[PDB]
């Protein structure tokens, strides 16, 4: 809704909420000179 | 080429 | 989406479809960001030069899918409007500068395991991710190709270019709310949105607290895929005061 969101906006369901990633985010972290 | 949608969704 | 993939169920919860009444039709992609808001491009709406202006009367927004022709029983939901809302300085005259619109649903919705929000970016945020080489995600029913429709949701991931090149591709004034994405014809990489898919999000996932947000909206270009041109987004943090005075103004 506003600023960064609303609470528990941005993760996923059946992803980040369960540790999974989906095929191609990798290469978007890849890109943002490599995230971790 | 869509599928109809239940009735209720127009009115 | 032109070389881009099918998505995976659940890979991009706030999409949303406009699906016209009569005729029954995709006209736009949008995304959920509160439980009673949507937000799309205000071109899906009104664009005078086709006589385009549609009102809660005529649109339907439906949750959830991942096909684009069949009702998912069970699976997504469909929700009526209650108030649309279009930037008061989109410029549908020059170049969709201010290309942003709010929807409100009639009543709420209930997120599940397809239906979940998206994040609108914060000032820290944006600055960080939107940097030149940066890659982002576009989704949508669209086509396939230039001139080929797709049965489920694509996703293509495409990289930030930087405004001068944004700029020396096109003849239309680039402004301050706008960005491009898209590989250089040197790249040997295509992908790009494609009519169908304006409205919808373009989003970016923070390496910090790893969630989406929501950077820009599909808002125009010229032809899909087309080596040396881009695709030009609106810039959602750019507009997003605009966005909280008319959720607080009218709602949440
Ligand atoms: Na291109």
């Amino acid at each position: 809704t506003f600023g960064s969101g609303e609470a528990d906006c941005g993760l996923r369901p059946l992803f980040e909420k369960k540790s999974l990633e989906d095929k191609t985010e990798r290469e978007l972290l890849e890109s943002y000179i490599d995230g971790r | 080429d869509f599928e109809e949608i239940p009735e209720e969704y127009l009115q | 989406i032109v070389e881009g993939s099918d998505a995976e169920i659940g890979m991009s919860p706030w999409q949303v479809m406009l699906f016209r009444k009569s005729p029954q039709e995709l006209l736009c992609g949008a995304s959920l960001i509160s439980d009673r808001w949507v937000l799309t491009a205000a071109h899906c709406l009104l664009y005078p030069p086709w006589d385009k202006n549609f009102t809660e009367n005529d649109l339907l927004v439906r949750i959830g899918k991942h096909s684009r022709t069949r009702y998912e029983r069970n699976i997504e939901k469909i929700s009526m409007l209650e108030k649309i809302y279009i930037h008061p300085r989109y410029n549908w005259r020059e170049n969709l500068d201010r290309d942003i619109a709010l929807m409100k649903l009639k009543k709420p919705v209930a997120f599940s395991d397809y239906i979940h929000p998206v994040c609108l970016p914060d000032r820290e945020t944006a600055a960080s991710l939107l940097q030149a080489g940066y890659k982002g995600r576009v989704t949508g029913w669209g086509n396939l190709k230039e001139t080929g429709q797709p049965s489920v949701l694509q996703v293509v991931n495409l990289p930030i270019v930087e405004r001068p090149v944004c700029k020396d591709s096109t003849r239309i004034r680039i402004t301050d709310n706008m960005f491009c994405a898209g590989y250089k014809p040197d790249e040997g990489k295509r992908g790009d949105a494609c009519e169908g898919d304006s409205g919808g999000p373009f989003v970016m996932k923070s390496p910090f607290n790893n969630r989406w947000y929501q950077m820009g909206i599909v808002s125009w270009g010229e032809g899909c895929d087309r080596d040396g041109k881009y695709g030009f987004y609106t810039h959602v943090f750019r507009l997003k005061k605009w966005i909280q005075k008319v959720i607080d103004q009218f709602g949440e």
